[PDB]
């Protein structure tokens, strides 16, 4: 999938990599800073954070920061500071999103006019990438922008510019603003973005200057682009953290062929799934939320693509440790639920899970983990068999359903909607 | 582009070292009384021409392995269909390979992680010259009593519980693999059965789309009703809602997509495939499915009733002799 960049990520990229003939000013002139920083050594490393003023703002995947109040403007490094004291480290809500403001930007302020304010922006779509320019960049931008698609064999030289998209641009800043839109271009093309704004881009007497910046790589692109990409880093949304178990299985899923992946909602949330399947495994997520149980859904998950038992059991052993940290009044509960495979031998996977299970039985029963189980695909009997048998033999209790029942009615089970119908039991 | 794809006289290449995958098409081929196997070859570079034992019902047969696809192309001017399991790093360019055989006129992708940027050039060229993908990222699809791509619909034991050795009445097109599985058994359960399921497969931009398939549906007489299992992601189903109000779909469409529990996430959240990623307000499950709806479309509460409307209106295409 296409994943966002950090603001600073996407800049290196650009400094390191654009070619024109513009002359791109204040290169590299930036520093991150975190509520962790040693201020004495950023400074050791930065110098020019004393040289002119300054512009501070989060790094974190927050648009619309300008209109948030964070972005602050024109500051010496001691108002950056003064800035910074009621913001850094808080909590803070974006639309809808709670996250701590812990990851921002500090760069020269660039004195300029509002007409030296330009935006642009290019994006993917199916019939190639559209380039959009418009003579009234900055937080104000709000069907005004000129707008070109770009075919996926096409190419786009500074001559197709003027031409196209720089019809009401000042006659001066054509040459620049057609060269670097251009380099732009090719910059985005050849490390597979597919999403990349500037806003504004900004081009006085002195050149080019790059105040903002958003994008989107095509992380499948890993394996061409790792030599200019390096140790690309794909920040959460704002509003998440991310957890080891998630980097953990992350690894994983990049060993095999088969898809592993773990997203944590709500780490204290009683309601945990283990599906199989991409759709499926949004669907049971669509059913739990349907039946209210949203706040309690405590991740999105799936395994799929034939994983091999050793693959399933430490992709189990995660979810079973996640759920075992902390107790809840009324206990949790495990979804093992997937569609009719395909071809993943849930003999095989679900030997994983047993597994698993076993070896977590103690703290599983401390936690009160009820257990539901539905599965199809192939040797899916002999699946449920080993889930009911570790069910015994445990004391758990483990309520395995098969290709009869429907696939999300365990969910309104194990929420309380309806009966437990023993009458499908390992059906 | 086309509107059939696969007959019971449909010959494959398939691209890689599948037996698993292979001898379950074969099987699958038996119980549909197919004349013969629907896998006349496979590509594989990392050995040379040889020949691989399948079971043929209970007789061992021979299908032949070719280290070039230029080879096997030559010797089986027979086979229209390839089913690439190529994995991510080459898909590409055996696909594009693929496409200078003109005896193509279909091809299976089967692997994850296909940068965007290529799929697109793949779509590019299958268009100019009139192939038909499916993928990638995807099982494939399966139309009983003709021809099943890959590992789709499983082993035999299924595909007889599903009723996927012959035709029903009823075709579908989904995003997900596992989850066709799902429809070949809902629709089983619920009407006369599948005459045709395809996968378009989870990513940004599919090989073929939703509406791609819905019309050769449309127009195939044997297909009398039209189930889409659309998702978040995307404006492709909105083309269905425009296929309606101009005249073109009539057959009665069943859809619900998957993604609606994203709209009550205070974050934004990748689900497992790749395009199912919303980018604006039209781009999610419930404005779709509420737009569907509107259109003509018969669209469930949840997917918990889905098996429900297509029944509903499986029963009312009999008593009105539609079927
Ligand atoms: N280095 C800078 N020098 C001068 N003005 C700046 C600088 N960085 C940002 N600005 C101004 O602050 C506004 C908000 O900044 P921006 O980085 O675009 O954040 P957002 O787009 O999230 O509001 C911009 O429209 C621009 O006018
Ligand atoms: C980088 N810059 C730092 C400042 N200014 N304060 C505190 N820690 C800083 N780091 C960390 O040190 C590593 C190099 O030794 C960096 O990778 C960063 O984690
Ligand atoms: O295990 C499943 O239910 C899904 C899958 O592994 C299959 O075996 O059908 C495959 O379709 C995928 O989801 O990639
Ligand atoms: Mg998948």
């Amino acid at each position: 999938s296409a994943k966002a960049i950090s603001e600073q990520t996407g800049k290196e990229l650009l400094y390191k990599f654009i070619c024109t003939t513009s002359a791109i000013q204040n290169r590299f002139k930036y520093a991150r800073v975190t509520p962790d920083t040693d201020w004495a050594r950023l400074l050791q490393d930065h110098p020019w954070l004393l040289s002119q003023n300054l512009v501070v703002k989060p790094d974190q995947l927050i648009k619309r920061r300008g209109k948030l109040g964070l972005v602050g403007v024109n500051l010496t490094l001691d108002g950056v500071k003064s800035w910074l004291k009621p913001r850094l480290g808080q909590e803070a809500t974006v639309g809808k999103a709670t996250g701590f403001l812990k990851n921002f930007l500090i760069e020269p302020f660039v004195p300029h006019s509002q007409a030296e304010e330009f935006y642009v922006c290019i994006y993917a779509t199916r019939e190639g990438d559209y380039v959009l320019f418009h003579h009234e960049g900055g937080v104000d931008v709000g069907a005004k922008a000129q707008k070109l698609l770009v075919g996926v064999d096409e190419k786009l030289n500074p001559e197709d510019i003027k031409k196209h998209l720089l019809v009401h641009a000042p006659e001066d800043k054509k040459e620049i603003l057609a060269s670097f839109i251009s380099g732009l271009f090719n910059f985005y093309e050849d490390l597979y973005f597919t999403y990349l704004e500037i806003n504004p881009l900004v081009v006085t007497k002195d050149g080019v200057y790059v105040l903002d910046l958003a994008a989107k790589v095509d992380a499948t692109a890993d394996y061409i682009c790792k030599v200019k990409w390096g140790d690309i880093e794909f920040p959460p949304p704002f509003g998440r953290e991310a957890y080891p178990e998630e980097a953990y299985i992350a690894d994983l899923d990049a060993k095999s062929g088969a898809s592993l992946k773990l997203t944590l909602l709500n780490p204290k949330g009683r309601i945990w799934t283990m599906v199989a399947g991409g759709g499926a495994s949004v669907v049971y997520s669509d059913t739990i939320c349907d039946l209210g149980g949203v706040n309690e859904l405590a991740n999105y998950g799936e395994y799929s693509g034939a994983p091999s038992e050793q693959q399933t059991y430490d992709y189990a052993k995660t979810i079973l440790s996640l759920m075992t940290r902390e107790k809840h009044p009324d206990g949790k509960i495990l979804i093992i639920g997937g569609s009719i495979a395909n071809f993943t031998n849930v003999a095989a996977t679900f030997k994983g899970i047993v597994r698993a299970i076993r070896d977590y039985q103690g703290p599983l029963k401390e936690h009160e983990v009820t257990i539901f189980v539905r599965r199809g695909g192939p040797n899916y009997q002999e699946g449920l068999r080993v889930m009911g048998e570790v069910g015994k033999t445990t004391g758990i209790p483990i309520h395995v359903f098969g290709t009869e029942t429907h696939m999300t009615a365990i969910v309104g089970m194990a929420l309380g909607h309806r009966p437990i119908p023993e009458n499908l039991y390992f059906q | 582009k086309s509107t059939t794809l696969f007959s019971r006289h449909t010959k494959a290449i398939v691209w890689g070292m599948q037996t698993r995958a292979v001898q379950g098409m074969l099987d699958f081929d038996y119980v549909c009384s197919r004349d013969e196997p629907s896998v006349a070859a496979m590509v594989y570079p990392f050995t040379g021409d040889h020949k691989q034992k399948f079971y043929w019902g209970h007789k061992e047969i021979l299908i032949p392995v070719f280290k070039n696809m230029a080879d096997a192309m030559r010797k089986h001017p027979e086979v229209d269909v390839l089913i690439n399991f190529a994995s991510l790093r080459s898909a590409y360019d055996s696909t594009m390979e693929t496409m200078n055989y003109a005896q193509i006129r279909t091809i299976a992708i089967i692997a994850e992680g296909i940068p965007e940027a290529l799929t697109r050039k793949l779509i590019k060229k299958a268009d100019q010259k009139g192939v038909t993908i499916i993928g990638p990222a995807t099982v494939g699809g399966i139309k009983p009593g003709c021809f099943k791509i890959g590992n789709t619909g499983g082993m035999l034991d299924n595909i007889l519980a599903s009723k996927l050795y012959r035709p029903g009445s009823v075709a579908y097109v989904s995003r997900s693999g596992g989850m066709s599985n799902e429809l070949n058994n809902i629709i089983s359960r619920t009407t006369d059965g599948v005459y045709e399921g395809v996968a378009i497969g989870g990513d940004r931009y599919p090989g073929s789309t939703f509406m791609d398939h819905v019309l050769r549906y449309q127009d195939t007489p044997g297909v009398k009703m039209i189930v889409v299992l659309g998702e978040i992601g995307g404006t492709e189903e909105y083309k269905i809602c425009r296929g309606i109000k101009e005249g073109r779909l009539t057959k009665p469409i069943v859809c619900w997509c998957i993604g609606t529990c994203a709209t009550m996430f205070s974050s934004e959240v990748q689900f497992g495939h790749a395009g199912a990623c919303a980018n604006q307000a039209s781009e999610t499950a419930v404005a779709k499915n509420q737009a569907l709806k509107e259109a003509g479309v018969f669209v469930p509460r949840s997917f918990d009733e889905l098996g429900e409307i297509i029944q509903s209106v499986y029963e009312d295409l009999v008593a009105n002799g539609v079927i």
